[PDB]
RNA sequence: UAUUACCGAAUCUUUGAACGCAAACGGCGCAUGGGAGAAGCUGUGUCAUCCCCGUGCAUGCCAUAUUCUCAGUGUCGA
RNA sequence: CACGAGUUGUUCGGAAACUGAGCACAACGUUAUAUCGUUUUGUUAGGAAAGUGAAG
RNA sequence: CAGUGUCAAGUUGGCAGGUAUUUGUCUGCCAAAGUUAAAUACAGAGUAGGAAGACCGAUAGCGAACAAGUAGCGUGAGCGA
RNA sequence: AGACCUGAGUGUGGCAGGACUACCCGCCGAACUUAAGCAUAUUACUCAGCGGAGGAAAAGAAAACAACCGUGAUUCUCUCAGUGAGCGGCGAGCGAAGAGGGAACGAACUCGUUGCCGAAUCGGGUCUUACAAGGCCUUAAGUUGUGGCACAAAUAUCAU
């Protein structure tokens, strides 16, 4: 505000006070006890799910079509006490999402398909 | 229903002769019948402030109409328990009628 | 910035053109002594405050209260006249002993006809320099014109 | 009071000290944007008689529109039909410019109610004027019994539908009796009164 | 070809899934008029253009 | 009648500058101080065609 | 007001040999070219049909 | 089938302790719709949907409930979250309420004052 | 009552005036609250990078600041 | 025609993340009317469009 | 009524009295700021209800008594059983 | 040092843009057609175009009619009247108003100005069961003027 050095003036710096943050405006109750249901949704049994099972150490899921890799490995450890090593996916021809998941071959996915019910 | 209204005069030669009902009274009447212009719009009597007069007689038929009016008015009492001047007592208000006539000349006529 | 740069071409533009007297004459003001002489008076008789008047009018009504009869007094102190309208009205009626002007009021029409009145009503008169300075003076942001019409018995040499 | 004075001396435009004071105003409006907001008005006692007062909801705005008469945007100047209506640059919008000034504003800020606006300077291209409006919702404003009225949603575009006074002016409103009888009350009203044909049910 | 956007995908998906015949107990139903399903669509007839 | 090619070419469109492969403007540099009052020392580096 | 007459229908003119009375437009329907607006069309409008007045 | 008059008593805990197990049937009648499974099996999941949808039906009215108590209070009915006010309508909401309209001058309070509207009959 | 009818309490996916930024992309941000979390640190806890969820964040205009921070060879003044 | 199935990515293509012939939001101007014009010849707007590391 | 030029008077005044001008009378009214129910419209609107007809009777009556603005056509605006 | 004036940045509380558009309000605005041709005229101050409301809208409280024995805000209906009004290549064509009988009607009010007062006003906190038309406090706005009283339906200012 007294010796200016450019050939232009430009806008000064002034203080600038934060935002509040306000009481949230959406009050329903949701549980997070309950979100590893709508991840994972029911297992397929079809010809080739059946061979991957017993000689790969494979299971596979029909899961939200939303959900991604990451949780999908975090729902599996929530629903049953497993540990995926690898989930690949895709999306049908007929818009649902499936996956590939393997397991750690320290479980056997025959016998979680057995506790599973399939 | 309807409210009093004065008497006045067609114009133009072709309907000087005729009669009929006008838009309101004028102060000039009203005064010459005793009687406020606020004060006689709450009691059911139309007032004109524009109409002016400029005879004697129409003038004259005006405060005949309004003296019948008067004459003939029952005004409750704005409280049951104390009646103030010219008000009526209880009979009156058991006794009071409603003059559903067309043009509102039952108790001044035609 | 362009309100900069416009705000000091006004004045320049207001030297370099010929200026008629009824607006020049608002250029010619009293000195500084003079000037700050009349404002220590208006700030000696100025108007009283908001809490000064409600202790005022309390002690006048706690007074009536002791006192049903008996009158109470409620002129308030004397003061100078403030405002364009009472200012006005007081040198229309020759009640006003002197006049200050303010001379940088927006819109100048305000106040232009001011000097004429007052010379053809025979009022003292004079133009200073600052509505913010009478304001400061009378305890407000701006006065565009204040006026004296009487004041103590020990201020008449002053006045 | 001081009312008088400064109708008085609004009242000689011509004189030399006004016609100074307005040129240098005029030099300082042409060189600002079309619209511009102000803290007061430039004629206080103009804007009261139309109904501005010193409250917390009442805004001032000036706003410039440009002068001469319509040209008629046709192609490179080529009218079709008959040669009535082949005029390119001597017809006249039959809108006045006080109108036009008040349409802007209020179609820019659609959160005020316009209500009135008055002339305030003129120049060989441009004529300004100042616009009152009022926000209907401050609390001031909806609280005062004179001037609250304009807060219903009846009045939400006046100045859109010809309403104030510049409108009423080139409605021709101004007239009465035998100078305004296929006019009132508007137009398009008397013309569908008479010309709708009419069928009574026995004839 | 290979590429296209997921939302073409998933109308083309929809489709698909609409391309199919009435159930037959459909056709038992008390006051039942639908015999056979008059939206059915054949991809060398009739053309989406998605 | 319709438009005459010449009027047409003030339209625009086709008809303006092939300006893809030219480098900036030609010009002297910007008449300042040092030019007015005393002199400027520049090395010329490379000679060029442009279409 | 409306009944019979909700056609965008042209006539095809001479030199087809059709009649020359108003045609739908369009494709890819069976009215497709059918005739209109005619009193003597099927689906046309009547003969001075008939008013409230 | 949970009952609702059993659902108002329990509390926040015990309602979503209810609805873990509830969402875990669900989900294994979702296995056996896949493999096969029996007409008695499929009859029950119609009734589990239903009681989640009642279960959350009672956790959000109460929820509601207590947030519109708990904004009640003075200092906090400026701060009320939009959700948790009266809807009305649009218009309904930036009209001129009845206290606001029917305000009057003194001039207008004192000639309402002066000349009453009077009740009279003719004879 | 998986019965009907009506209604006050609720739920209400992706969008669209569509308004954080984009878009033949179920894409990418900044603040601020949470969740899960092998690794490491200590079977508990605790947790970097990565991942998930809620809220706010367009432009313009009006009002306002327990009386917020500034700018002008505009007018004064100590 | 009916029933039942099939498309698996740290590294492949795209996006995240370039610039071109070009487009046109903001800003400003114009129009009774924005649904109009300007917007890369280093470059918006009479034009105050920068919100940061570092020290402490 | 609109554009531009020009631009008042001071209730001794101003405006209107359906043929222009100048000069005297006479009559009505007081522009250039604002609010305001009812009686009137609904000529291709809508919500919640009602009452009818010297009307049409499946090529008629709305395009549509039926999963009808649907199937189908056009790059598209649109067209349309 | 500070102050006022004129402009900025940010926090806090709000509002506008879209849809619908039968009727209604404001602009903009044709030609086919008729004149046995056609250019003024007509179609028409209509269709198409742009903008804006409501349950109706607009209008409305005399700078109005008349020329009488005078009426008396607006709107609407019959009639005045296809007119011994008037406009018009005085052709084709076009074309209203006052009065009279009625529908409705508790229908009337507010600013500015003048005179007398002069912050008595507004916002914001806080307390009374209360974001009171109430108390208390507030420089925040406001004297470049908020508000009160009187003025043709009036007789005058205060005074408890
Ligand atoms: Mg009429
Ligand atoms: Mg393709
Ligand atoms: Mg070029
Ligand atoms: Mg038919
Ligand atoms: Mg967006
Ligand atoms: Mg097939
Ligand atoms: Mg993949
Ligand atoms: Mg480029
Ligand atoms: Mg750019
Ligand atoms: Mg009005
Ligand atoms: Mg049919
Ligand atoms: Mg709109
Ligand atoms: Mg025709
Ligand atoms: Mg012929
Ligand atoms: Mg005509
Ligand atoms: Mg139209
Ligand atoms: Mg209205
Ligand atoms: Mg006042
Ligand atoms: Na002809």
């Amino acid at each position: 505000r007294k010796s200016y050095t450019r050939p232009q003036f430009r806008r000064p710096h002034t203080y600038r006070k934060p935002a509040m943050a306000k009481p949230s405006n959406r009050v329903t109750v949701e549980s997070k006890d309950i979100a590893a249901f709508n991840v994972i949704r029911y297992p397929l049994t079809t010809d080739k799910a059946m061979k991957k099972i017993e000689e790969n150490n494979t299971l596979t899921f029909i899961v939200d079509s939303r959900a991604n890799k990451t949780e999908i490995k975090k729902a599996m450890r929530k629903l049953y006490q497993v540990k995926a090593v690898k989930v690949n996916t895709l999306i049908r021809p007929d818009g649902l999402k499936k996956a590939y998941i393997r397991l750690s071959a320290a479980h056997d996915a025959l016998d979680t398909a057995n506790k599973i019910g399939l | 229903l309807k409210a009093l209204r004065p008497q006045v005069n067609c114009p133009t030669v072709r309907h000087n002769m005729k009669r009929r009902l006008g838009r309101g009274f004028s102060p000039a009447e009203l005064k010459a019948a005793g009687l406020n212009p606020q004060y006689a719009a709450t009691i059911g009597i139309r007032v004109d402030s524009r109409r002016k007069n400029k005879s004697e007689e129409g003038m004259n038929v005006n405060v005949q109409r309004l003296k019948t009016y008067m004459s003939k008015l029952v005004l409750f009492p704005m409280n049951h328990k104390k009646v103030q001047k010219g008000e009526a007592s209880e009979e009156e208000v058991k006794a009071a009628t409603q003059d559903r006539s067309r043009f509102g000349d039952a108790a001044v006529g035609a | 910035p362009t309100f900069v740069t416009m705000q000091r071409k006004k004045r320049v533009l207001q030297r370099r053109l010929k200026v008629p007297p009824a607006l020049n004459q608002f250029t010619k003001v009293l000195d500084r002594a003079s000037r700050n002489e009349a404002l220590k008076l208006i700030k000696k008789y100025a108007p009283e405050t908001r809490k000064a008047r409600r202790e005022r009018l309390q002690k006048v009504a706690e007074e009536k209260k002791k006192d049903p009869k008996k009158t109470v007094s409620t002129k308030a102190p004397l003061a100078v006249v403030t405002g364009l309208q009472e200012v006005t009205r007081a040198i229309e009626k020759k009640q006003a002993r002197m006049v200050v002007i303010a001379n940088n009021v927006d819109p100048v029409e305000l106040v232009l006809w001011m000097p004429n009145l007052c010379r053809a009503n025979k009022i003292p008169y004079a133009i200073v320099k600052d509505m913010a300075r009478l304001g400061d003076a009378i305890g407000r942001k701006t006065a565009t014109c204040v006026a004296l019409t009487d004041v103590n018995a020990e201020d008449e040499a002053t006045l | 009071g001081a009312f008088m004075y400064l109708n008085e001396l609004w009242k000689k435009k011509s004189s030399d000290v006004m016609r100074f004071i307005q040129r240098i105003r005029s030099w300082e409006f042409r060189h600002q944007h079309t619209v511009v907001r102000l803290r007061r008005p430039t004629r206080p006692e103009k804007a009261r008689m139309l109904g501005y007062k010193t409250k917390q909801g009442f805004c001032v705005f000036r706003v410039r529109v440009r002068r001469g008469g319509r040209k008629r945007p046709v192609h490179k100047g080529i009218t079709y039909g008959k040669p009535k209506t082949s005029g390119v640059l001597g017809m006249k919008l039959n809108k006045n410019n006080q109108a036009v000034a008040e349409q802007r504003l209020g179609k820019r800020f659609g959160n005020l109610r316009v209500l009135n606006s008055y002339w305030v300077n003129m120049d060989s291209t441009f004529k300004w004027y100042e616009v009152i409006a009022v926000d209907p919702m401050c609390k001031t404003i909806r609280r005062d019994p004179r001037i609250n009225w304009i807060v219903n949603s009846v009045h939400k575009h006046r100045e859109q539908r010809g309403l104030t006074s510049a409108g009423r002016k080139h409605r021709g409103l101004r007239h009465k009796g035998h100078k305004a009888s296929k006019l009132r009350p508007s137009y398009r009203a008397a013309w569908r009164r008479n010309n709708r044909i009419v069928f009574l049910r026995k004839r | 070809g290979r590429f296209k956007p997921l939302a073409v995908k998933k109308k083309y998906a929809k489709k698909m899934n609409q391309n199919k015949p009435v159930p037959y107990w459909i056709r038992l139903r008390t006051g039942n008029r639908i015999k056979w399903n008059e939206k059915r669509r054949h991809w060398r007839r009739t053309k989406l253009n998605y | 009648g319709k438009t005459v090619l010449s009027c047409r070419k003030g339209n625009g469109s086709v008809y303006q500058v092939h300006g893809h492969k030219r480098l900036g403007p030609a010009k002297l540099r910007i008449l300042d101080y040092a030019e007015r009052h005393g002199y400027m020392r520049g090395v010329v580096k490379s000679i060029e065609h442009e279409a | 007001r409306l009944s019979g007459m909700n056609h965008s229908a042209h006539s095809w003119g001479t030199g087809r040999a059709v009649a020359r009375i108003p045609r739908i437009s369009g494709g890819g329907t069976s009215t497709s070219g059918a005739g209109a607006f005619g009193n003597m069309c099927r689906g046309g409008r009547m003969f001075a049909p008939t008013k409230i007045f | 089938h949970m009952k609702i008059k059993d659902l108002r008593e329990k509390s926040k805990d015990d309602l979503l302790k209810t609805l873990t197990e509830y969402k875990k049937e669900l989900s294994q009648l979702r296995v056996v719709q896949q493999t096969g499974g029996a007409e008695t099996r499929l009859g029950r999941i119609r009734p589990i949907r239903k009681s989640i949808a009642r279960i959350l039906t009672v956790l959000n009215q109460n929820e509601r409930s207590n947030l519109k108590m708990f904004y009640a209070d003075r200092k906090l009915r400026c701060k009320t979250p939009k959700v948790l006010r009266t809807k009305l309508t649009h218009r309904r909401r930036l009209a001129l309420k009845e206290n606001e309209k029917n305000r009057k001058t003194s001039r207008q309070m004192r000639q309402a004052h002066k000349f009453p509207k009077r009740v009279y009959a003719v004879k």
